[PDB]
Order: C-alpha cells, then sequence, then structure tokens
C-alpha cells in the first residue's frame, strides 16, 4: 500500500505534528515506584501506557474505557505496543544546527 | 511472516490451523521501525500514492 | 468524520447511553453521556466508540420524549441532521438536529448484519448468552457471589459478607473479639463493594504492624491491592499532581503519617473516597472536653467518606463513652445522648422473650403487641402486624421485614455487631496454669525504699511503676544493673522452655528494653535464638521476625514482643504462650492472650504465667482468675466492673500490705460479673450476635452460596474459554493446573498472565491449603477480564446451526432472539441493585411462537452442530426477508415481555428506601437535632430513582438461526 | 541506528533465519517421479505441524489445540493419515548449499 | 537465591519424575528417551518484576509454595540412550545431597 518513497529536510511544524505532546522533564522512574514523572523521558501521555489498557491512575481496566484518555492521568487506554510508536519532540530554547548538514562532508 | 513479524507470525498460524492459507497483506512493521528512526532525525521521510 | 453535535454510542460501554459529541481535537474527543452526564476523553485514533443509525423510516424520540418518523438524512461538514413526519401529531417535514435526541439509546439492532451478508458460526453466541445471563445476576446475585475468598467458610462470617457488602454507603462497628476473625469479614465487604461496583476508591489506615498484614492477606486472598503512602511516596506524588493522593484507588496510610501535617490531612479528606477501613478503632480517643487530634482527623475522614468500617479489638476497655461516642461517628442522630443506651439495655433485657415466641410460629397476646408497638416508634405498624400475626401469605417475607423494624428500633442490630465464643462453636480450648515463685529479697530491697517521694506518683501510677521491678531496680542501683541474674523467673523459663526446645513459643513482656535484655539472655548463655519484637525494630524488621517464627519447620523457637508487640499478627501456629511480667488492666492482657485465640491453632491455647509470691501480681492473678475469670472466659462486662472497685484495688495494689476484707469484694465482684452476665445473656445482646450469625437459617443460607461454589459449570465453560484464547493448560493432579501463554495466543500480551505461567484451583479448601494457586471464580480477576472481552467481543451473535430432528419438518427456521433490558444513570446511583443489563431469552418459529419456556437453553444446546460457511448462509438467507417480519411478531411477543420484565425492581427500591426513610423519621421525631433539608433531599432523591428506573427500554444483542434437516 | 551491521538498511540482506526449514544429507530416488521428492516421515511430521494441527481439530479428531498437539507428539497412526492427506499437494522448495542458478 | 537441583518441579508429569530419585538426577542405567528430565533443576522464578507492591510483597516474602520455575535439562529432541555414570562436583562448602 505505498508507492515510491519520499525524503526531504523536516520542517519543525512537521516535527511537531510527530507528536502527541511535548517532553519537558527528565525523569526516568521513581526509584520508589514505577512512577513515570510527569513530562519524564518515559511520559505515560506523551508516549503511552506502560501496561496494556491501563491508566497510570489505574481508573479504568483492561478493556471496558478503551482508548480513553484517562481525565486525571491524562493517558489513552490501548496496548503497550502503541508506546512503540507515539513520537515525541523537544521544544529547543534556541535553534541548534543539524551536524548532519553541517558536515556531509 | 517467517524471520520476525510477530504478529504477522500469529496470524498466520492462526490462519494456518483455521484453514485458511493467506499472508496479512501489508507493509511489515520494519518499514514502520526505519521510518520512525528517521523521523527521529529531522527528515520527512514521508510516503507518496 | 467527527463534528461537534453528532451522536455516538460506545462500543463496550453500552450501559452509558447516548453521548453527545461535546468536542472534537486533532487526536482526541470529549464525548457527554447526559443520561449518566459523564465526560469521557478518547483518542480520536482506535476508534472505541460507534455513530448508530436510524434508516429512513424508522423512528426515534427527541429529549422531550415525544416520538417521531424518520424519512430523510442530510450531512454537512461530517455532521448529519435528520428529517421525519412526527407520531404524535402526524406532522410531515419536522427537522432534528441529533443533538436533541434522547441521551439513553435503545437502538443499535444487529439484523442489519443479517441483511447485509454478515454472519457468524454457532461457538458465538451460546457462550454470549450465557455469559450475559451470569454477568447480569452479579448486579443481584446472593452479593453478587461471596465465595470468591481464600476462607474457610464461618457463619457469621458470611452473614456479615451477605448483610454488609449489599448496602450502600455502610457504616458499623465490627467489635468481633480477638482473632475471631475482623479483617476476614472486612475483606469480604471489601471485595463485594468492588466486585459489585459500588464502592471503588476506599481508605485503610490501620497500626504500624498491620499494615503488611493486610496488605499481604488481601493480596493473597481476595486478589486486592492498596498502595502505601509512606513519607516518600506521598512527597513524589506531591512533587507530580497537584492532588497526591488521588492518584491511585485503594489506600494504606497510617494515622501517624495521616496527621504529620493539617493539609496532609485536607488532602486525605478531599479524596473523595467510597469506603473507609480503620483498624483498633478503641484508640480514637473522644472527650466532650477535649477530643484529641487524632481523633477529630479520623472525624474529618469519617465526614468525607460514605462508608466507614470501625474494626476495634476492644469495644469497652475505655469505658462506656468511648463505646457511644463511636457509635456517635456511625450514627450522631441515634446516639446523641450517653445516658439513653444503658437504659436501652435495661429496657430490652427481657423483650428476647416476644421474638423468640414469634419465631415459634404461635399467636402473640395483643398485651405483647402493644408493647412491641411500645418499642418500634410508628403508627403503620397495624397493617404489618396483623398480616404477620395471622401467618399471612406474605407472613414468610412479613415477619422478616417486622423483625427488620423491631432491629431498626432496637439500634438497627447493624451499627453493633458482636460474636462470642461460647455458643459460637468453634473455641478449642483455652486451658489455665499459674506457677508461684518465691520474691528475691533484691527487689524486696529496693520497693521497701522506692516509696520516698513516689507518693506524688497516684494509685494508677504506683501500680505502673510497680509493673516493671526490674526498671525501678536499674533506678535504683544505676542503669542497666545486673537484675536478670536473681530471676527465679529466668529460671523457671528456661526450664519450661527446654521442655519445648522442639516447639514455638511467644513470650511477651512489658517494654522494648526488658526484650532487648532477655533475647540477651537467651541468645549469649543457652544459645537459645529468639525473635524480638521491640519498637527499635522498624516494621521491617517486625515483618523479618515474623517470618522467622513462622517457619515452624526450622524457624525462631521463641518470639519475644514488648507491649506493642501484641498487635494482630497471626500466629495460629503458636499453640502455647507464656506472660511473663503479668500485664496490670485486663483488656491488654485479653488482646494479648487474643493474638492467639484465631483460627488455624495447631491445638488448644494453654497459657503459662510465673508470679512471684507475695506482690501484686498474686493480687491480680487471684482477681482475674476468681473474682471476674477474665482469663479462661470471654465474658465482655469488665468496662465498668473495673471501674466499680477501681479506687479500693489501686489502693490494695499500691499498699500489698494491706489485705484485709479483699475475698469478700472478690466474692461481691463475682456477684456482679455473674449477674451481668445473666441480664447480658437473658436480653439486651446474646440476640445481636445471632443476628451476627443469622441463626440456622443464615447457616443454610451460607450453605446453598458454598453448594453454588462447588457448581462445576464455572470449570467447563473457562476451560474452553482458556482453549478458544490459546492458553496452555498442564494438570498437576492435586486440584492444580498450571496456566501459560502459548504461541497462539489470540493476543500478544495478557493483563493476568506472565511468560513463568501461574497455577489455578478451583476448590476452596485446596486455595485455603495451597495460597500459592489462585481461587478462580467470576469474582476472580481474569474471568472478569475474559467476560467483559467476550460481551465486548461484538464480532459473533450470528450463527448457522442444524439440528438433526428426522421427526420435524424439513426447512423449519426457529430463531433464537438474546435482548438486552437496561437502564442509565451514574454510578453514584447504584442501579445494580436494582436494574443491570439483562438479557431475554426468546425462541420464534415461523409464525413467531414463543418456545424458551417449553425448553430450556440447555438440553436444546446439544442438539445443535454448526454446518457449512457462506454457502450455507446464501442458501439459507435466500429467504432472509421473513426475519424482518419476524422481528415485527418476536418484538410484538417479546416487548410485553419486557414490560413484564420491568415491573419488578420498582418494589426492591421502593420498599428499602421507604423503610430506611420512616426508620430515619422515627428517630428524627424523637431528637429534635437533625436537619430537615437532608431527609427533603432524599425524598426527592427517592422520586428521582423511582421515576428513572420506571424508564427503561428493551435492545436486541444476539441473533441465531437454526434450521431442522433430517 | 542507520549505520552498521545492526543498521536497519542493510538488516534484512544480511540473512534470516526461516521457519519451517529443514536440512538432512541426500539419497538417490529412482522410482520417483520428475516431480517429486521423497521427504522423511520424522522431519514431514516436523514441518507440516500447524497443517497437521488445522486438518486434525477441523476433522474433530482432537477439537482442542493442546490436544492436538500432545496427538502429534504421540505418534497416533491418525496423525500418519492426516499428514498424508496435508502433503496430498503442498509444494516444498529444495535448495543446495550456493545457489548460484536459478535453479538452485 | 541459588538455583536447586531438587526433584521438586512444577509443572512436570509423574512420569518425568517416574525414573528420576529422591535428589532429582537419573538413575545409572535408566534407558532414557526424547525429552526425559536428566537432572531436576529449577530457578527463583524471574525477579523483581510488578510494582512496588511487589517489593512490599518481597519484604513479606511472596506466599508461593512452588516458587521456583522449571529449567532441568533434558535429553536433547532425537537422541536415545543409556546413561552409563552420572558424576558429582561440588564447590567447597557445599554440602553433598543424597546423590
Ligand atoms: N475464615 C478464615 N479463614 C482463614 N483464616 C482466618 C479466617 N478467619 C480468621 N482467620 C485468621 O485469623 C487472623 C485474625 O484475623 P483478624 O480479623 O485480622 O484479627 P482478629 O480476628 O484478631 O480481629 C487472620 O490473620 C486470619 O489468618
Ligand atoms: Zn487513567
Amino acid at each position: 500500500e505505498f508507492d515510491a518513497i519520499k525524503i526531504a529536510l523536516a520542517s519543525p511544524d512537521m516535527i511537531r505534528s510527530w507528536s502527541f505532546g511535548e517532553v519537558k522533564k527528565p525523569e526516568t522512574i521513581n526509584y520508589r515506584t514505577f512512577k513515570p514523572e510527569r513530562d519524564g523521558l518515559f511520559c505515560a501521555r506523551i508516549f503511552g501506557p506502560v501496561k496494556d489498557y491501563e491508566c497510570l491512575c489505574g481508573k479504568y481496566k483492561r478493556l471496558k474505557h478503551r482508548g480513553v484518555i484517562c481525565e486525571k492521568c491524562g493517558v489513552e487506554v490501548t496496548q503497550t505496543k502503541v508506546r512503540r510508536e507515539r513520537m515525541g519532540h523537544i521544544e529547543l530554547a534556541s535553534p541548534t544546527a543539524h551536524i548532519w548538514f553541517l558536515k556531509s562532508l | 511472516v517467517k524471520s520476525d513479524d510477530v504478529n504477522g507470525r500469529t496470524k498466520m498460524y492462526k490462519n494456518i490451523v483455521d484453514g485458511n492459507h493467506q499472508m496479512e497483506p501489508g507493509m511489515p512493521e520494519s518499514f514502520n521501525v526505519l521510518l520512525k528512526e528517521i523521523r527521529s532525525l529531522g527528515i520527512n521521510i514521508e510516503l507518496e500514492d | 468524520p467527527f463534528t461537534l453535535g453528532q451522536r455516538w454510542i460506545s462500543d463496550t460501554e453500552s450501559e452509558l447511553g447516548l453521548g453527545t459529541v461535546v468536542a472534537v481535537d486533532a487526536r482526541t474527543v470529549t464525548l457527554l453521556f447526559p443520561s449518566t452526564g459523564e465526560n469521557r476523553l478518547y483518542a480520536r485514533s482506535d476508534s472505541p466508540v460507534t455513530r448508530v443509525m436510524f434508516n429512513p423510516g424508522d423512528t426515534i424520540t427527541s429529549h422531550d420524549g415525544w416520538q417521531m418518523q424518520v424519512e430523510e438524512v442530510k450531512e454537512e461538514n461530517g455532521l448529519l441532521t435528520y428529517i421525519g413526519t412526527r407520531l404524535d401529531t402526524e406532522e410531515s417535514g419536522v427537522a432534528l438536529r441529533e443533538v436533541f435526541l434522547d441521551s439513553k439509546l435503545v437502538f443499535s439492532k444487529p439484523q442489519d448484519r443479517l441483511f447485509a451478508g454478515q454472519i457468524d458460526r454457532m461457538d458465538r453466541f451460546a457462550l454470549r448468552y450465557r455469559a450475559r445471563k451470569y454477568s447480569s445476576e452479579q448486579f443481584r446475585m446472593p452479593a453478587s457471589g461471596l465465595r470468591g475468598q481464600r476462607t474457610s467458610l464461618i457463619p457469621h462470617q458470611l452473614n456479615i459478607a451477605h448483610d454488609v457488602g449489599r448496602r450502600h454507603a455502610p457504616r458499623v462497628l465490627l467489635a468481633d473479639e480477638v482473632g475471631l476473625g475482623k479483617t476476614i469479614e472486612a475483606g469480604m465487604i471489601l471485595h463485594q463493594q468492588l466486585l459489585s461496583g459500588a464502592a471503588e476508591r476506599v481508605l485503610i489506615i490501620v497500626p504500624e504492624t498491620l499494615q503488611h498484614q493486610w496488605l499481604v492477606e488481601m493480596l493473597r486472598r481476595f486478589n486486592l491491592r492498596f498502595a502505601l503512602f509512606d513519607d516518600e511516596r506521598y512527597a513524589e506524588a506531591q512533587h507530580d499532581a497537584y492532588n497526591p493522593f488521588d492518584t491511585e484507588q485503594l489506600v494504606i496510610c497510617s494515622l501517624d503519617f495521616a496527621r504529620r501535617s493539617k493539609q496532609r490531612l485536607e488532602h486525605l479528606c478531599e479524596a473523595e473516597w467510597d469506603l473507609l477501613v480503620v483498624d483498633e478503632a478503641h484508640h480514637l480517643v473522644w472527650s466532650e472536653d477535649a477530643p484529641s487530634r487524632e481523633y477529630q482527623a479520623i472525624e474529618q475522614l469519617a465526614e468525607h467518606v460514605p462508608g466507614v468500617l470501625l474494626l476495634t479489638a476492644t469495644p469497652e476497655q475505655l469505658g462506656m463513652e468511648s463505646h457511644f461516642a463511636r457509635l456517635r461517628l456511625l450514627d450522631p442522630n441515634r446516639f446523641h445522648d450517653f445516658a439513653q443506651f444503658v437504659e436501652e439495655q435495661k429496657n430490652y433485657r427481657p423483650v428476647a422473650d416476644a421474638v423468640a415466641m414469634l419465631l415459634a410460629g404461635n399467636k402473640l397476646s395483643n398485651d405483647e403487641l402493644n408493647m412491641l408497638g411500645e418499642m418500634i416508634g410508628e403508627q403503620d405498624i397495624e397493617p404489618l402486624l396483623q398480616a404477620a400475626n395471622s401467618d399471612s401469605e406474605d407472613a414468610q417475607s412479613a415477619r422478616q421485614e417486622l423483625v427488620s423494624m423491631l432491629m431498626d428500633r432496637h439500634g438497627a442490630s447493624r451499627v453493633l455487631f458482636r460474636n462470642t465464643r461460647n455458643g459460637v462453636k468453634g473455641a478449642p480450648k483455652r486451658e489455665l496454669h499459674t506457677i508461684k515463685l518465691p520474691l528475691p529479697t533484691q527487689y524486696q530491697t529496693a520497693i521497701k525504699v522506692s516509696g520516698i517521694m513516689g507518693a506524688r506518683k497516684s494509685a494508677e501510677d504506683r501500680a505502673r511503676d510497680m509493673l516493671y521491678p526490674e526498671r525501678i531496680y536499674q533506678e535504683f542501683e544505676g542503669d542497666n544493673a545486673t537484675w536478670w541474674n536473681f530471676d527465679p523467673r529466668v529460671e523457671w523459663l528456661m526450664g519450661y522452655l527446654t521442655s519445648h526446645r522442639s516447639q514455638k513459643v511467644l513470650v511477651i513482656c512489658a517494654k522494648a528494653a526488658t526484650a532487648l535484655q532477655l533475647e540477651q539472655v537467651l541468645r549469649e548463655r543457652e544459645g537459645i535464638r529468639a525473635a524480638v519484637f521491640h519498637e527499635g525494630m522498624s516494621i521491617i524488621e517486625r515483618d523479618r521476625a515474623a517470618a522467622w517464627f513462622a517457619e515452624e519447620d526450622t524457624g525462631a523457637q521463641v518470639l519475644l514482643c514488648s507491649e506493642i508487640g501484641s498487635e494482630g499478627r497471626n500466629f495460629q501456629f503458636a499453640s502455647h504462650m507464656v506472660m511473663f511480667d503479668l500485664p496490670f488492666n485486663p483488656d491488654l492482657l485479653e488482646q494479648r492472650i487474643g493474638a492467639l485465640d484465631r483460627i488455624g491453632q495447631a491445638h488448644d491455647i494453654q497459657i503459662h504465667v510465673p508470679y512471684l509470691e507475695k506482690t501484686a501480681q498474686s493480687v491480680l492473678v487471684r482477681w482475674y482468675h476468681e473474682g471476674l475469670d477474665a482469663f479462661e472466659h470471654t465474658c465482655p462486662t469488665g468496662a465498668t466492673i473495673y471501674d466499680s472497685v477501681y479506687n479500693d484495688l489501686i489502693n490494695y495494689l499500691a499498699s500489698p500490705d494491706q489485705t484485709e476484707g479483699f475475698d469478700d469484694l472478690i466474692k461481691n465482684c463475682r456477684e456482679q460479673h455473674e449477674a451481668l452476665k445473666a441480664q447480658l445473656e437473658q436480653g439486651a445482646d446474646r440476640l445481636l450476635e445471632i443476628h451476627s450469625n443469622g441463626g440456622e437459617k443464615a447457616q443454610a443460607l451460607a450453605e446453598s452460596i458454598e453448594e453454588q461454589d462447588d457448581d462445576t459449570a464455572l470449570i467447563a465453560f473457562a476451560m474452553n474459554l482458556f482453549d478458544a484464547i490459546g492458553i496452555n493448560q498442564d494438570d498437576r493432579g492435586d486440584n492444580m493446573i498450571v496456566l501459560t501463554p502459548s504461541d497462539h495466543m489470540l493476543v500478544p500480551d495478557f493483563p493476568g498472565l506472565s511468560e513463568d505461567g501461574i497455577t489455578i484451583t478451583f476448590d476452596r479448601e485446596v486455595a485455603l491449603a495451597r495460597e500459592d494457586a489462585q481461587f478462580i471464580t467470576w469474582e476472580h480477576p481474569l474471568i472478569r477480564n475474559g467476560l467483559d472481552l467476550i460481551l465486548s467481543g461484538d464480532t459473533g451473535s450470528s450463527t448457522i446451526s442444524l439440528l438433526k430432528n428426522k421427526a420435524l419438518p424439513v426447512g423449519t427456521l426457529l430463531v433464537e432472539l438474546i435482548y438486552v433490558v437496561e437502564a442509565q444513570a451514574p454510578k453514584q446511583l447504584q442501579l445494580n441493585r436494582f436494574l443491570p443489563p439483562t438479557p431475554v431469552r426468546m425462541l420464534l418459529d415461523k409464525n413467531g411462537n414463543n418456545l424458551a419456556a417449553q425448553v430450556e437453553f440447555e438440553t436444546f444446546n446439544r442438539q445443535l452442530n454448526a454446518v457449512n460457511r457462506h454457502t450455507g448462509s446464501k442458501l439459507v438467507n435466500a429467504v432472509q426477508q421473513d426475519v424482518h417480519a419476524i422481528l415485527q411478531l418476536g418484538e410484538a411477543q417479546i416487548e410485553k415481555s419486557a414490560r413484564a420484565l420491568i415491573d419488578a425492581a420498582r418494589n426492591e427500591a421502593d420498599e428499602k428506601l421507604s423503610a430506611e426513610l420512616s426508620r430515619l423519621e422515627a428517630l428524627r421525631a424523637v431528637n429534635p437535632n437533625i436537619r430537615d433539608d437532608e431527609l427533603t433531599a432524599i425524598e426527592s432523591n427517592r422520586q428521582q430513582v423511582m421515576e428513572s428506573l420506571d424508564q427503561a427500554g428493551w435492545r436486541l444483542d444476539a441473533l441465531r438461526l437454526i434450521v431442522v434437516t433430517h | 541506528m542507520i549505520k552498521g551491521k545492526q543498521g536497519r538498511f542493510r538488516q534484512n540482506l544480511l540473512g534470516k533465519r526461516v521457519d519451517y526449514s529443514g536440512r538432512s544429507v541426500i539419497t538417490v530416488g529412482p522410482y520417483l517421479r520428475l516431480h517429486q521428492c521423497g521427504l522423511p516421515k520424522k522431519m514431514a511430521l516436523e514441518l507440516f505441524k500447524p497443517f497437521i494441527y488445522g486438518k486434525l481439530e477441523l476433522r474433530g479428531l482432537a477439537t482442542t489445540i493442546k490436544a492436538a498437539k500432545k496427538m502429534v507428539e504421540r505418534e497416533e497412526a491418525v496423525v500418519w493419515d492426516i499428514l498424508d492427506e496435508v502433503i496430498r499437494e503442498h509444494p516444498v522448495l529444495l535448495n543446495r548449499a550456493p545457489t548460484l542458478h536459478r535453479l538452485g | 537465591g541459588p538455583e536447586e537441583i531438587t526433584a521438586d518441579i512444577p509443572n512436570v508429569g509423574e512420569a518425568a519424575l517416574s525414573k528420576l530419585d529422591e535428589s532429582g538426577i537419573v538413575y545409572i542405567g535408566a534407558e532414557v528417551t526424547g525429552g526425559d528430565i536428566l537432572v531436576g533443576k529449577v530457578t527463583p522464578k524471574g525477579e523483581t518484576q510488578l510494582t512496588p507492591e511487589e517489593k512490599l510483597l518481597r519484604a513479606i516474602f511472596g506466599e508461593k509454595a512452588s516458587d521456583v520455575k522449571d529449567s532441568s535439562l533434558r535429553v536433547p529432541n532425537g537422541v536415545s540412550g543409556t546413561v552409563i555414570d552420572v558424576q558429582v562436583f561440588t564447590r567447597d562448602g557445599v554440602e553433598k545431597d543424597k546423590r
């Protein structure tokens, strides 16, 4: 279902269009619980639910409110595999050069 | 469907045991992984027709 | 194709009614169900919704409730608007924006699948129907079933489970004596509410030790977990969320943690829980002069939790006022003045004879009828009393309702709950042993000069000081004086445990330092390993000690517990006990003894207590053993008995030289104790515990529930569901089967399975023996997940089945219709107990005649066998137009049936709500301290629920074709 | 990620351990036609295993899949018949080691 | 925790344990075949998983009689054989078991 392929330099709006939300905090886990800190590097609402068909708040459970963004934790209810493709983006404070086009040699 | 596609592997096994001989038409997920890899870089790498 | 104003139906959640498209986003959509009034933010992707279609010529109703006849539909900007002819006035050309439709759906019939060439196989309809039949009953089952626990069935346990677990916003005093099992009963309540869905957010505050026990027990038996919020978890939940706690659902949190800061208490308060669980509620220090900070904090919790569970092991140790205060927390309107409960008990002393005579089936003298009327403050008595007195046709339930009313003006027998062990079968034995020892002269020298300024201490304080002669000896002879060297107690217990080297023993002292030094002595001198429980041990250390002492197979031989160490840990494996220092006040020693007197004892408890001669120990032993006999027995009357001779008793103890006139005091105390026991057993109690156990009728009810648990249908249904899923099953033989994922599982990952597999047993008793394997039930999460998966699996329903009847005409068509009767309302209105989605089975021949009631589904099911695919569908659907006609008959023949099904739960709601209102008004008239706006509001809610339940409807969920060959 | 052997460009070229594979030493096959490859029993009951499952559960000899697995591993005589049925016409691909030609 | 060579193994029929010894090692001269357990070996059920409630469980210790995953070494598929000898080797400080 895929004719010829196209490659081009990505516009910033294109990049932000390749995301549901923006990461804003470097964090991995609680180190006490499995807490995916809000706006963390593995943020639940930017990437998906850590466990299949669940909300981090735990309100909904495993099929009933499928594909629901939990009003409290703000997370879709879908399979953990959805985490595999949901891209994110970090907004840069200042414009920053892309090395690849700087050093194509 | 016989190297890495877990979903394809399972679907094909279902079809074989169910008595249906049929692959599932669709781009292998390896293409999707590569596409997201490129999109990590600021490259459009879009599809076409 | 989403747009503002559209109406959609949720796929899985058909019970929310029609949803309005409030707003859309690039990847999200905010919908609202006005019938439930609930907003839901769905992801635009994955489409967990559906746009039900009113085809031209169908009929619709606007929110105002006037029907119409749709004739055209137009679409603009991906938004649909209808045009139709009214049915009330037959006005054509009436246009409706779809936003103004009803808020609850009575449509989305599946016949379009049949008329569009879409059908399924026979193994997609029977399972659906039976799953629906099992699931609908859950909301009106015998408490949705109460077999989903790893508990040995006990009459009062299951009676309490059934009673409390089917009541909105329960609030009771679970005060069963120590070790009978109150955590288990409370877990039954919690699990029942959770399974029913009536409660989802709960609170659990327990002492420091009880946290881990509660958590592990509930997970191991009820498969329930409640996150524990320490300082770190609470702090990080703050550092993320505005309200930290509310992210989770069920919680463990110590009142120590809770009362640390006022804002923390406010955050706990504003979390909108459903049920509150408080363990050992006796600690709550109520005082009309000055209530404690902990007490008023828990009072705020009670103010902002609809449900509360008061669990206390000592309802009366703090005197009568604390008990009244706890009941006042449960019911301030009823328990408003402290001076009335005693009069109530004195008045109910003889009253049990009335209920005894009534249960005998004999007639009641009208003189006693106008005393039963005196007890209950109502004037609608005569209509019920005449019907029940003559044993009318309604007497089987009218008598039950009458005794329920008598309970209601007795105190409901519900805010209070007790279970004894005398009449309650199941007490192994409590043997007592006493040993007298010579008092060493060193402590004599210490205590002779102990009193110089010590008179500043009160007699209570003097007895408290005498509780630790070792510590006063240290005080006189420098701290850590060699007190343990000249102790006949040390040698006595050394010999005692020398007799019991191959056995475990629970030794308990009065403080941490005592336990430390005693463990030092035992380990260093005799090399005897003893697991201490001093306060210097963190909760993790307490758990470690409990575990080592619990490893009966090569575990700690001795468990040394300080005063606080006498917590609710289960030491049923330990059948022997030792009282080291002979604690002063009774109820503390009662709790200590009850630490072992639990279920699962290897043998009866025998208690040993070495006491030195000529000291307060002898006086206390004699008094407890003879004056009250509080050791061997469990008669709960010491609260005021201790108070009555309190001053003289403490004077005797603080002045052991005073011994004249003690036997007569003991005799009078025993006279009072036996007279009080006779008064209590005659009436004012001992029928409350009958209600707690519910009598042999409740025993038979529990037995019926247990036989239901013994039903083997679930085993076959779940096994075949697993086989359809593709879950590998391997049996061990001892009612143990391991389930594991397989290469051919329908989903890559399932919630309740892992790569290692899990063992399960369907038997209660084996599960009790083997805590490893889960107790699979309709209540177990795995079965619930599978049931919801199949229910949400809208694929199926349609079938192509063959029936081999050589003596029935060929080509005969039988349609099996499974409709659903549903009502829409918020979860907080708890329609589950009144009207859930309910299946309706119909069996129609060509002429639309019903055969559902003439033959049951199961016997019918063996005959069916599916036959060839789509060629068959075409061949049989060559005349499929008749199905469109069949509905007009089937509906016409089942719509009335739906009415017959609609007429039922109205009584269920009306009777109970009217009874609660009657009790409220009867109590209010006596006590003018109630807010009339609240009762106006609950009357309004009564009207609301009645009228809403009067609204209903039935929809089609499944249809099966059956053709009879030869 | 886009470079080296683990580079996800040159990944489906290095080589894939395909399933339903096999191997053996070779033996002459007179009495065969010119479109028949004598395949062993012990290797044809581990290649067409899922096909056997399908034709077995469908025939009802063992409806549940785990029963079908335990039947094939039990060498029950019926499984030989079912395997013969499935391999009635189900071409196999025989590939020599260096596949220079397109006939290889 | 350590790996256990006990004969006790979950999710295995009595047929497998029929020829083993109590320790978990097959007897000499046992006409093994494909799939039979030569040595009964097991591992202690994975690692720290689930949630901090799982850490709570570890603090309280789990509640599993089995509490061990099956990792027994069986005959490789497709080879018969008659066991001649079974040597046992022990790290110093490990008490020798029954076999
Ligand atoms: N039905 C039962 N089945 C198994 N164990 C029980 C049952 N009832 C009570 N127990 C045991 O009794 C112990 C005490 O119960 P709990 O209510 O926590 O304290 P108490 O009974 O002293 O109030 C529990 O640890 C539990 O193991
Ligand atoms: Zn959520």
